[PDB]
DNA sequence: ACACACTCTCCAATTCTCTAA
């Protein structure tokens, strides 16, 4: 409960499987702090923190979809790197709530224009065509080309099963 | 018939005679891996400086 | 509440990482664990939540925490094994003492942790609900140790006894002999986990090895090799062999009566004995195989299965009846079989063994298993060397102490101490019939005087009490003196031992042994058959014989033998000549042929000795067919002296004074 | 109620259809040979009983038919009279 | 509570199975070919075991011939008439020794799943067309060649599964599915009897890789006024997308029957 | 409404145990 992991204690996963070591709440707390650590200090050579200036521009154009460069995580804290790699639909759930508090940080009451902000995640560095996927890439991330052959129209769907939708395509 | 003595056992106990890139990558650089944060609030402050 | 549970869980984990690590630091990829502090107190807190709560709770929820954060294989193993990697080091060379502490203390976790496990109507809805999980983790547990540097952890735990071998008995303290039984209680647990026993509510009438785990990790076939390259059957063998001699008897000597039953158990000696091979013998097996497909194919049609037309067969009494299928037109044996297998019911059935671990009292033993030539060649050799040197002295010692102990026993120990004299009294003989290297006096302790009584007490109080687990180990132990008996006649004292053992009283009780048979599972009617076989031939070769023989013979005993015979299919070649030997003793020497004429045997007989059965060659048919020749020639003669037997055949005979007499002559 | 059992029982047995037609027939029914087999003797035996049994009473298997007479005839009183008469018209 | 041991459990179990897989044990261990160009014992198939360590591997290949002239060909008999019954036992007999000579195969950080084995044979004594495929050879082993003309995209199949109960918190693992996708039969914790509303858990079950492709003779060898038959064929784990259509190919493996699910 | 699959319930058939002649 009260006490944290250091990053160097989560160098050992300890449990069977990934999944059941990052949903641990222990665990769960260190990545939050280190991911928001991360996102309020990493710099350019310059200085001039690109993630402060990209919050900035968030609110600038009333948006929804913060982007992470995947090059950045990969530069330090590089074991979060390896678990979003490994367990990514656990891992955007963390980030996804480190990011709303690093916008409302620059804008108090930004949950009134949005509920709920979107990590998107850039220049992942390994790429299949539609050839090389196979059974051991399940639940993993993925980065790939071709072609859009065809398209639906846009739909709401429900979010939540008081209620609330999305849009779907 | 045989005996198996203690002595001769103490004294002959002791004198008897692509991923795979990537994870490799990402375990050593994990192994070597306010004023931090003052860039971030910089930026912030700059929208009350400009 | 499931937070204060929780609570302990987190209170567990934080003392699982107080503990220690290892270093980072060492660019050593990866080094070894290194050390804590309050480590002391880390271990005897855990200790008192083993002792102080979950004892005085009943729970088994402290071994799922420590199980839930791996503590076993994680912590103790490392700290125990470069306890000892080092002190070996130091010892090539040829605060310290603190080191040692924490040795004691994380070897006595172990033994806690891989303790073995009970459930009884006692025992708690918490333990009961935990039984079969924590059963998986253990499983888990044997692995592993058996496992880490090949199995290198079982050598810290016999240098600790090394430390107390090591200065004079004279010296020892009883804390200091408490090591001593500690090291071998060890080894009792890790020979004895194995694979699951499933259990469920009996609330409705509608495998469990964990993902990491597999057969070859858990056979017994692994443990010998593990504890061969570990040293440890050196150790054993020392320890047991010069045990006369003021190690005090009282610590030692039960822990090393339970290893070797618990690995003598599941072994059957011939495996241990020969009597391109395997391929040889693959080769004659697949003939058999295509024996039992001929079988197949003589009772399979030509044509398809539609092509079939219909069959009537009509009575006397000109009434018809009607059955399908194209082999019913010309074979009326398999019309009438047919016939009869179409109708629904089946008279519903009957059913004595619980609390213990599985043994030949409870399996089906014709399975052996399976050796590595350097493991069957290990095996042999430890308890051959066993044998030849310790075995006498153990048992005197044992035996000794439970004459003055017999009142407090509890089931386990009976059951232990008659299924070690068992095994070792009949490999011997096996090994010395076979060869003149060997010879009967390595195991004649077990004959003098106290021990047989000892053994007659045990069958005798077992019996009284109708414990029938008990009754039948102790069935298994007695058969075996008896056989060393007739071993020894046919080379003094042992007529003696003879006229003992055959008082009146006890052949009160060796005739009425069978008699009950009846209900019981298969085993308990082949134990009665084959210590009967053995306890008339002794008395055959006393020369009182026809007092005995006419005990014996009545219908509640031949009930029992045609019971038994009729499941032939699972039974060994040598069984049925056992029983027909009994046959050929009641029908043609004691003229008591009015037991035998009874239905259900003139049926068996046609089973058994039809193209179904008995395999046309087995040696099995000479004594079948043989038999029946006689018993239909002397069925003939009386049937046609007196017509009235045609409706005794179906009935038990009549107990009536004065009609009686002539009908069972 | 529901319809209640049928079962076999010793009025069955000692019904004219029963038990005499065995004792009435059996001397002409089976037959020996030194001629034939172990195993061709030892089947003819039973050719007798089973068609008797099921004629008897067709509910079940032939070995129940067996192991259900054996409870009746130890137990019931007026069937071990009669088979005492038949081995007292052998004393007579 | 009426709580009972399932006391008559011990199981049946099949003879030649165990011989043959102990046999094959005997084979992989000691085949002891002499060298290509020395009278000098090689060990090949030991030798095999060792470059599949050295390259992770997951797949063996054996060579009939070799398996002819062992024993007196009674075990090349055994596999090839009832490869079905004893594709386990040769499975369990590889297992034993991988363990004995490469422990690093054994396995696929947290706890790694094991090796899904695979063995393959070739140079079998004579191919069959497709022609010649009839109900009598089921279960045999067999080599049959022809031409592609469609394939299917990999998919993946589930090989081994897992469930945990919605109405109390208990956990079934390995079960098995054959032809159909199957589920558990009780809750095994007795507090609870739902049988519904189970989940298939994705992490902890297992899958295999799978590929359908589609076959017709060989123009050349079509008899006098017929036409050329076809054929559906499998393909699994390190073989899939290696064939292309409108090529010629050449397969091995044992003809089965598919139910109507 | 018409064959099916599945659940629930009650009643008597059966075997086991104790007592006395
Ligand atoms: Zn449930």
């Amino acid at each position: 409960l009260r006490e944290e992991l250091t990053l160097e204690s989560l160098s050992n996963v300890k449990a069977n499987s990934y999944s059941e070591w990052i949903t641990q709440p222990n665990v769960s707390r260190t990545i939050a702090r280190e991911l928001k650590s991360f996102l309020l200090e990493y710099t350019d050579e310059t200085g001039r923190s690109v993630y402060g200036a990209r919050i900035r521009t968030l609110g600038e154009m009333n948006s929804e979809s913060l982007e992470v460069n995947y090059r950045h995580l990969a530069e330090s804290k590089a074991i979060l790197a390896l678990f979003l790699a490994k367990c990514p639909e656990e891992m955007l759930k963390i980030f996804d709530l480190v990011a709303m508090e690093a916008t409302e940080l620059h804008y108090p009451d930004y949950a009134r224009i949005h509920s709920e902000i979107h990590v998107r995640i850039s220049d992942f560095p390994t790429i299949y065509s539609l050839r090389e996927l196979r059974e051991s890439n399940l639940s993993s991330l993925v980065r790939v080309t071709g072609v859009v052959t065809r398209r639906t129209g846009v739909f709401p769907q429900l979010k939540y099963v008081k209620t609330v939708y999305r849009n779907y395509q | 018939k045989k005996f198996f003595s203690k002595e001769s056992f103490l004294a002959d106990f002791d004198d008897s005679s692509d991923h795979n890139v990537l994870l490799n990558t990402l375990r050593k650089a994990s192994r070597k891996q306010n004023p931090k944060s003052s860039a971030f609030f910089e930026s912030m402050v700059e929208d009350i400086i400009e | 509440a499931d937070f204060s549970l929780t609570v302990l869980r987190a209170r567990i984990a934080l003392l699982a990482t107080a503990i220690g690590g290892p270093d980072y630091t060492s660019q050593i990829d990866p080094p070894p664990y290194k050390l804590g502090d309050d480590c002391l107190a880390c271990l005897k807190d855990l200790k008192r939540w083993f002792k102080l709560v979950d004892d005085q709770q009943k729970r088994w929820d402290v071994a799922m925490a420590v199980a839930e954060y791996r503590i076993l294989t994680d912590d103790l193993l490392p700290i125990l094994i470069d306890w000892e990697n080092k002190c070996s080091l130091a010892a090539k060379l040829a605060n310290k003492a603190y080191y040692d502490k924490i040795a004691l203390n994380c070897l006595q976790l172990l033994v806690l942790m891989t303790w073995p496990l009970i459930v009884t109507e006692q025992s708690s809805s918490n333990q009961i609900t935990l039984y079969g999980e924590l059963k998986k983790h253990q499983l888990v547990y044997k692995k592993t140790i058996l496992s880490m540097e090949s199995g290198k952890v079982l050598r810290a735990a016999i240098r600790l006894a090394l430390d107390v071998i090591k200065i004079d008995r004279l010296s020892r303290t009883p804390r200091d002999n408490m090591v001593l039984k500690l090291v071998l209680n060890f080894f009792r647990n890790v020979i004895a986990i194995e694979p699951g026993e499933f259990t469920i509510n009996t609330k409705k009438s509608m495998d469990t090895l964990p993902p990491n785990v597999s057969m070859d990790d858990i056979s017994l076939n692994t443990v010998i090799s593990s504890f061969h390259k570990n040293k440890v059957f050196g150790f054993l063998l020392t320890l047991t062999s010069s045990l006369s001699k003021e190690f005090d008897q009282d610590f030692i000597n039960i822990p090393l009566l339970e290893i070797m039953f618990y690995f003598t158990k599941d072994v059957n000696q011939e495996l241990l004995f020969p009597r391109t091979s395997a391929g040889f013998e693959l080769s004659k097996l697949l003939q058999k195989e295509h024996q039992m497909r001929k079988n197949v194919i003589k009772h399979t049609s030509a044509r398809h299965s539609r092509f079939g037309g219909l069959l009537s067969i009509q009575t006397p009494d000109k009434t018809r009846l009607t059955v399908s299928g194209s082999q019913a037109l010309v074979d009326e044996k398999i019309a009438l079989q047919k016939l009869d297998d179409s109708k629904k019911w089946n008279k519903r059935i009957i059913k004595a063994a619980e609390g213990l671990p599985n043994s030949l009292l409870n399996s089906q033993t014709g399975k052996a298993i399976f050796f590595t030539e350097s493991n069957g060649k290990h095996f042999k050799e430890f308890i051959n060397n066993f044998i030849d040197s310790g075995f006498n002295i153990l048992l005197h010692s044992v035996t000794n102490y439970f004459t003055t102990e017999q009142d407090r026993m509890v089931t386990l120990e009976q059951v232990e101490y008659l299924l070690f004299f068992a095994w070792f009294v009949k490999y011997q003989l096996l090994r010395s019939k076979i060869d003149n290297s060997a010879d009967i006096k390595q195991v004649s302790e077990a004959l003098k005087e106290v021990t047989f009584i000892l053994v007659s007490s045990l069958l005798r109080s077992a019996y009284d009490l109708k414990n029938w687990t008990v009754t039948h180990a102790g069935m298994i132990a007695f058969n075996e003196l008896l056989n060393l008996v007739s071993r020894t006649k046919a080379a003094t004292d042992i007529e003696f031992i003879v006229s003992r053992l055959f008082s009146d009283e006890r052949i009160q009780l060796l005739s009425n042994l069978p008699k009950i048979g009846s209900k019981y599972s298969l085993q308990f009617m082949k134990s009665c058959i084959e210590l009967t076989h053995s306890v008339l031939k002794v008395l055959e070769q006393y020369s009182n014989f026809q007092k005995v023989q006419a005990n014996y013979m009545t219908e509640p005993v031949i009930e029992t033998y045609i019971n038994f015979l009729e499941r032939f299919r699972e039974l060994e070649d040598d069984s049925i000549k056992k029983v027909f030997s009994f046959f050929h003793r009641v029908f043609v020497q004691a003229k008591e042929q009015a037991l035998l004429f009874r239905f259900d045997l003139i049926i068996l007989l046609r089973e058994m000795l039809s193209p179904d059965g008995l395999d046309r060659m087995s040696r099995s048919r000479k004594y079948v067919s043989q038999f029946s020749d006689y018993f239909l020639a002397r069925l003939k003669k009386r049937l046609k002296k007196s017509p009235a037997w045609f409706v005794g055949l179906l009935f038990p005979p009549l107990h009536n004074s004065e009609v009686g007499f002539y009908q069972r002559y | 109620k529901r319809r209640p059992q049928v079962k076999l029982t010793a009025e069955k047995l000692l019904s004219d259809k029963g038990l005499p037609y065995v004792l009435k027939n059996a001397h002409k029914r089976i037959r020996i040979s030194s001629k034939k087999n172990s195993y061709d003797n030892l089947s003819n035996i039973i050719q007798f009983y089973q068609l008797w049994a099921h004629e008897l009473f067709p509910k079940a298997k032939f070995k129940d038919f067996m192991k259900i007479c054996q409870t009746v005839g130890k137990t019931d009183p007026v069937l071990r009279e009669y088979r005492v008469s038949l081995f007292r018209d052998e004393m007579g | 509570f009426k709580s009972r041991a399932l006391n008559h459990v011990k199981k049946v179990d099949d003879v030649t199975g165990e011989k043959v897989r102990e046999a094959f044990e005997q084979f992989l261990e000691d085949f002891s070919v002499q060298s290509t160009d020395t009278g000098e014992v090689e060990k090949v198939y030991r030798a095999q075991i060792e470059f599949m360590k050295i390259y992770d591997l997951n797949t063996i290949y054996i060579d009939y011939q070799h398996l002819s002239m062992r024993e007196n060909g009674a075990l090349a008999m055994a596999i090839s008439e009832q490869y079905y019954r004893f594709l386990p036992f040769l499975q369990k007999g590889l297992r034993r020794v991988v363990r004995k000579y490469a422990p690093e195969l054994l396995n696929t950080s947290p706890e790694q799943t094991e090796r899904v084995f695979q063995i393959s044979f070739f140079n079998l004594p004579t191919v069959h067309r497709i022609r010649d495929i009839r109900s009598e050879k089921i279960g045999s082993l067999l080599s049959i060649s022809g031409t592609v003309t469609r394939t299917s995209e990999v998919r993946p199949e589930l090989y081994k599964a897992s469930f945990t109960c919605d109405m109390c918190r208990a956990i079934v693992d390995n079960v098995e599915q054959s032809f159909k996708y199957t589920e558990p039969t009780f809750c095994p914790n007795p507090s609870c009897e739902n049988r519904a509303f189970w989940t298939l858990n994705v992490t902890r079950s297992r899958f295999l890789d799978w590929q359908k492709v589609r076959i017709q003779e060989n123009a050349n060898e079509i008899p006098t006024g017929s036409m050329p038959r076809t054929l559906d064929v499998i393909l699994r784990g390190d073989s899939v997308e290696r064939a292309k259509p409108g090529d010629r190919c050449k397969f091995t493996g044992v003809e089965i029957v598919v139910p109507d699910v």
